Order: structure tokens, then C-alpha cells, then sequence
């Protein structure tokens, strides 16, 4: 099967420099054009390179032209992206693609799963986590505030999976370059308190797991 | 220099009608692409050309256009489909549009919702947290409130909004109101109320600060 798989980034502080690459499986590389593609936040998508099949040519775009470069090795079936004196309007994810010609233009076939890079100067810090319990029913509805972390992604196992199918996840928002978030979970009154429930966050970016028991008020 | 704006930014469909979602140009263009992404998963391949329909992609998708104001056309819709597609062009500059959210559309719920006082954890650290769940409602669009000691506050509310569930097919918010300790221990009676196209009056759930 075609594959597309990238490595590299993550947090780097305006002005750094970085490189990307993405690895190429069960199709002739020489033969086709790749290109970089990025996604913001908000689901914004933006063509930022291209090379040939060979070395021959590359194109840019003009929001990078300049301080990206994208080059191809034809012995590994690998892409690079070199990213010189990178801005805070860089932040997104950065997939591989590649471009397959059609009658009269070309089209992205198959796009890697992207990896991520967060331009900014803060601190990587560990996420505060506090219970959620109510101060009357047949099912009850806890919580757990996941607040002021930086690097984004965390994660809140509840009962260490045993509770999947009735947990919500809400987005992390930002605000004060802190991200807060929180999850929910459902569970049927004769489970709780009778039984432990903890939501367990993990922060990969810190190397930080902690855990909390919600006890009833 | 080209913008497509992709006409409808988020569309309610049920199963089994028709679906038209727009991308219309700045400027005349020889042919319009359409990709696929659904959460968690990056753009897949869904029409090239203008009506060239990639292998997997189901029949019933179509495409159409010429010049300024091309289209993707859904024969009946089904839950299967709901997902962003955007458009790009090849003309001059690469360009994609905004995408089209796809939902899907099921019978109104009203939220089951769920009010919890800042933990005794957070206080002693300077802070208190108040927070809101309204739980598994259709539609999306809501309104809520929160009422401190009856009068009310904007300031400082955090509110997050899941993606649409993929069994009940309803959406969840959650809401944050972040005092501090001592902003928290000026009131008494905490209240968020959410106004919504089911219910009448809102749902409201409340308690007292100075009960614990």
C-alpha cells in the first residue's frame, strides 16, 4: 500500500530553524512530484512547496519563498522540508502529499498523517488537574478541569479505558498562552460512589501523568 | 493572488436527501478538485478534475462547474458522509477553500445539564473554577448564561463544543467560569442557564456557596 509517513518538529522558538521529512513505500518516488501541504488550527489548508520527479524543479508559494527549501532523495523515497527563521504565522500541522498528473493539471493523491509544529517562546508547563464532583438521580455526570498547560496535546484516560463509550472531550481552549480543557464521563449511579472512578491526564510533551480519584461532596 | 470561497460553511443534511455545497471563484478557472477530511484524519482524495470521481468514493457524488462557480452535488445522503471537503484550483496559485462542514441532522435534543462547584483542591491554590456541562443536544446552537446572585457575567467564561457524536449523533458543551479565590467567595448562588430551540424556558441548575 502507498504510504506516506513524516517525522520531525514540534516546539520550536521564533528564529529557529528546523528540517521535516517524510518517508515514501510501495510506489516508484522518482516518478512523481511531491509536495508539502500545512492545515491551521482552524482547519486551514496551504500549499507551501513542491519538487519534480527528479531534482529539476521546485516551486513556493509566497508566504515561505525564502526560508523553506524541499528536496527529495531518489535512493531513500524520502522528502525534506528545511525550515529557516521560522514566524509565529508558521504554526500548523505539515502534511506530505503526492501529485499525480490529470488531463490538464495534477491533483493530491494520498497525503501522509502530518506531524505537528508549534512556533512559539513559552515554557513547557504541566497541566493542573482538579476533580469535578457535584456539591440526585439514576446516573451521574462527573468531570475533570485540565488547566494551564502549554504544549497541547494531553490526554484524559478515565479508569484507564474502562469507561470509553460515555466520555465527551472538549477541545483545548486557549487563553493567557495556557491551554485549558475538560473532560466529562457518564456512569450509572450503582457505580459510583460505590466504585473508584479517576481520570488519569498525561502530558507527553512534560513527561507529567497525574491522576485524581473524584470523591463525592 | 486567488480566492475560491466555499459557499456554505456549515450544512445539516438527513439521510436520504440531496446536497450541494459551492465553491465559487475569484476568477475564471479551467478546472476545480475536491478532497475529503473527516476528524482526526488528513484530506483524502474525492474528485479531481471536475467530475472525475476517485476509485473509492461512492456514485452518488457529483461534480459540475465552468468558469467562476463550480459544485459538488450528493445524490442522497448518508451518516457515512459527513466530513469537511474543500475545494483547490491549479490555474495560478494553489489555493484551497474554507471546506463545507457536512453534518448530519437528527430529531432536536435538549441538553442533560450538570453544574460543579470549583474543587476544594483548586481554591487553596488561589483560584476557583466553576463549570457547566450541557450534555448530548441537538442542535448545536446554543445560548448560555450564568447568573451570579441573580445578576449575571460575561467575563472570563471558557466554552467548548465537541464534534458531532458518532452513535446519538448530538453534541456536548462544556463552560467555564474562572474567578479567583476571593472574586468566587464575594456571591452566593451560582448559576449557568441554557437557552435552547427545544426547551421553552431554560434549563437551570444552581447551587449555594455557602452550603457545603
Amino acid at each position: 500500500e502507498v504510504k506516506l509517513v513524516e517525522s520531525g518538529g514540534g516546539s520550536v522558538k521564533p528564529g529557529g530553524s528546523l528540517k521535516l521529512s517524510c518517508a515514501a513505500s510501495g510506489f516508484s518516488f522518482s516518478t512523481y512530484g511531491m509536495s508539502w501541504v500545512r492545515q491551521t488550527p482552524e482547519k486551514r489548508l496551504e500549499w507551501v512547496a513542491t519538487i519534480s520527479g527528479g531534482g529539476g524543479y521546485t516551486y513556493y508559494p509566497d508566504s515561505v519563498k525564502g526560508r523553506f527549501t524541499i528536496s527529495r532523495d531518489n535512493a531513500r523515497n524520502i522528502l525534506y522540508l528545511q525550515m529557516s527563521s521560522l514566524r509565529s504565522g508558521d504554526t500548523a500541522m505539515y502534511y506530505c502529499a503526492r501529485r499525480v498528473t490529470t488531463v490538464a493539471e495534477y491533483y493530491f493523491d494520498y497525503w501522509g498523517q502530518g506531524t505537528t509544529l508549534t512556533v512559539s517562546s513559552p515554557k513547557t508547563t504541566p497541566p493542573s488537574v482538579y476533580p469535578l464532583a457535584p456539591a440526585a438521580a439514576s446516573m451521574v455526570t462527573l468531570g475533570c478541569l485540565v488547566k494551564g498547560y502549554f504544549p497541547e496535546p494531553v490526554t484524559v484516560t478515565w479508569n484507564s479505558g474502562s469507561l470509553s463509550s460515555g466520555v465527551h472531550t472538549f477541545p483545548a481552549v486557549l487563553q493567557s498562552d495556557l491551554y485549558t480543557l475538560s473532560s466529562s464521563v457518564t456512569v450509572p449511579s450503582s457505580t459510583w460512589p460505590s466504585e473508584t472512578v479517576t481520570c488519569n491526564v498525561a502530558h507527553p510533551a512534560s513527561s507529567t501523568k497525574v491522576d485524581k480519584k473524584i470523591v463525592p461532596r | 493572488d486567488i480566492v475560491l470561497t466555499q459557499s456554505p460553511a456549515i450544512m445539516s443534511a438527513s439521510p436520504g436527501e440531496k446536497v450541494t455545497m459551492t465553491c465559487s471563484a475569484s476568477s475564471s478557472v479551467s478546472y476545480i478538485h475536491w478532497y475529503q477530511q473527516k476528524s482526526g484524519t488528513s484530506p483524502k482524495r474525492w474528485i479531481y478534475d471536475t467530475s472525475r470521481l476517485a476509485f473509492g468514493v461512492p456514485g452518488r457524488f457529483s461534480g459540475s462547474g465552468s468558469g467562476t462557480s463550480y459544485s459538488l452535488t450528493i445524490s442522497s445522503m448518508e451518516a457515512e458522509d459527513a466530513a469537511t471537503y474543500y475545494c483547490q484550483q491549479w490555474s495560478s496559485n494553489y489555493t484551497f477553500g474554507g471546506g463545507t462542514n457536512l453534518e448530519i441532522k437528527r430529531a432536536d435534543a435538549a441538553p442533560t445539564v450538570s453544574i460543579f462547584p470549583p474543587s476544594s483542591e483548586q481554591l487553596t491554590s488561589g483560584g476557583a473554577s466553576v463549570v457547566c456541562f450541557l450534555n448530548n443536544f441537538y442542535p448545536k446552537d446554543i445560548n448560555v448564561k450564568w447568573k451570579i446572585d441573580g445578576s449575571e457575567r460575561q467575563n472570563g467564561v471558557l466554552n467548548s463544543w465537541t464534534d458531532q457524536d458518532s452513535k446519538d449523533s448530538t453534541y456536548s458543551m462544556s463552560s467555564t467560569l474562572t474567578l479567583t479565590k476571593d472574586e468566587y467567595e464575594r456571591h452566593n448562588s451560582y448559576t449557568c442557564e441554557a437557552t435552547h430551540k427545544t426547551s421553552t424556558s431554560p434549563i437551570v441548575k444552581s447551587f449555594n456557596r455557602n452550603e457545603c
